[PDB]
């Protein structure tokens, strides 16, 4: 469904059939609750905690075809361009993609082959280098943020006298905003992810209805507006 | 099997990363447990406390084709002057410091006062030091023409007595195995003294059981407090 199809069914679902009618909501209103109900699903569906059925991104066909379109590949570039302080000696920093909103599958490939990247947690971080080894599993490599300024930058740990060739991420990509209408005006542009243009929901159509009924009730909550509703529906924010 | 095989198929034995649970290895611990098994195996093999080969260093055709890599020769000709023994004619000889047991140990003698048997090879025979003192005097176990007592003493070395001059000494012992690493270790770490990758010298025939033997540690390592 395209932009008219959601504002028109947004109308249709909101003020249209109630009875004691609400005021119509204007097209930024729409737009910035079209954008938070969309944050909100991709937030709840890829988490199985988030969602009534427990099921996360790739734990039935609906929730793998839910977040199909929003699947992305790209690599991470080398961190030489500026000095930096790494907390380990031995690791080399990289860039992700700055349209980065969740990691699930990272790799790198070496001279010794393709090596999947475990993320590793700070304690599990010092479990591991409290042993003698302090390096990957054969088939593997570790993986911990560093300072990052503007962009997630990645110290990569791999096994000695090896090398980096690249370091592909698939990764979830940033979802664009939903916005009805041009929000160019003469009494100042007002923008949801910093752009005043019309934008399709560029996700599945499958989850178009699932992001209507979330805008409805959250522009319900809004009108109702005491500190009740807003404390529940701020709980599947999440 | 070579390095990146004893990896796999110790993977594989172990079960890592399947479905199920199981239990995964560095390299690091794959290369200890494999020189471990290494280590156990071929001593129980060699002394033949091994119940399931049952025989000694050489007592069949299977351990002799097992430890076959590790039989090295030796000779040497120059004695360590000043030691104390447990008689006047006894000479001091270095051992290779990488020998673990010696299986044959000869020796052959230079000396006048054998006149025409000059250069006799005669046989090395460790004695306990029970048996020493009424040993000398012994003429059918003794010291002789035709046998030599060799004692172990500090510093790794063999005090041969005899009743004439020792020119050379010969042996044939087992060696220190190669250890089994399977990549190149960090700064620091080692085994046996190695840091590189060293593949195992013995037969491929053994290199299965002891990849068994290896797993078996493993397992033990990982589940003797649970």
């Amino acid at each position: 469904m395209n932009v008219n199809e959601f504002s028109n069914e947004f109308d249709v679902l909101y003020n249209n059939i109630m009875s004691n009618a609400a005021p119509g909501l204007n097209e930024y209103e729409k737009s910035v609750l079209l954008t938070k109900a969309q944050e909100e699903i991709v937030k709840n569906y890829f988490e199985p905690a988030g969602n009534k059925y427990g099921k996360g991104l790739d734990d039935s066909p609906k929730r793998q075809i839910d977040f199909s379109e929003l699947i992305k590949v790209g690599e991470g570039v080398l961190n030489t361009s500026a000095p930096t302080i790494t907390f380990d000696k031995r690791a080399k920093v990289y860039d992700l993609p700055a349209d980065l909103f969740l990691v699930i599958n990272e790799a790198v490939d070496t001279n010794a082959g393709t090596k999947q990247i475990v993320p590793i947690s700070y304690s599990d971080y010092t479990r591991l280098m409290s042993r003698p080894y302090k390096e990957p599993v054969k088939y593997q490599a570790w993986r911990i943020i560093t300072t990052s300024i503007n962009n997630i930058s990645v110290e990569l740990i791999v096994n000695s006298n090896e090398t980096i060739t690249d370091y592909k991420v698939r990764y979830i990509r940033r979802p664009a905003p939903i916005i009805t209408t041009n929000l160019s005006s003469e009494y100042g542009d007002v923008t949801i992810n910093g752009v005043s243009t019309v934008s399709e929901c560029e996700l599945n159509p499958i989850i178009h209805s699932e992001i209507l009924q979330r805008a409805v009730e959250l522009a319900k909550a809004a009108y109702q507006g005491d500190l009740q509703a807003s404390v529940e529906l701020g709980q599947r924010s999440e | 099997m070579t390095n990146k095989e004893f990896s796999d198929g110790f993977s594989t034995l172990l079960n890592s990363f399947g479905i199920t649970p199981n239990i995964t290895l560095d390299e690091y611990e794959k290369s200890t447990f494999l020189t471990n098994a290494q280590e156990q195996l071929i001593i129980d093999i060699y002394s033949g406390r091994n119940i399931i080969y049952g025989k000694s260093f050489e007592q069949t055709e299977e351990i002799r084709r097992y430890l076959s890599n590790l039989v090295e020769t030796y000779e040497t000709s120059t004695k360590v002057t000043g030691k104390l023994g447990l008689s006047k004619d006894s000479v001091f000889f270095e051992i290779p410091q990488d020998t673990w047991f010696i299986t044959y140990e000869v020796a052959f003698l230079k000396d006048s006062r054998l006149g025409c048997l000059d250069g006799i090879e005669a046989s090395v025979v460790p004695l306990p030091q029970d048996d020493l003192y009424r040993a000398k005097d012994n003429p059918f176990r003794g010291p002789s023409k035709d046998r030599v007592l060799r004692l172990d003493i500090k510093s790794d070395l063999a005090e041969l007595i005899s009743k004439y001059n020792v020119d050379k000494y010969l042996m044939r012992y087992i060696s220190q195995p190669t250890p089994i690493i399977l990549v190149d270790l960090p700064d620091g770490l080692s085994i046996n003294g190695v840091s590189t990758e060293s593949e195992c010298e013995l037969n491929p025939v053994v290199h299965r059981a002891i990849l068994e033997r290896a797993v078996q540690l493993a397992i033990i390592s990982k589940t003797q407090l649970t």
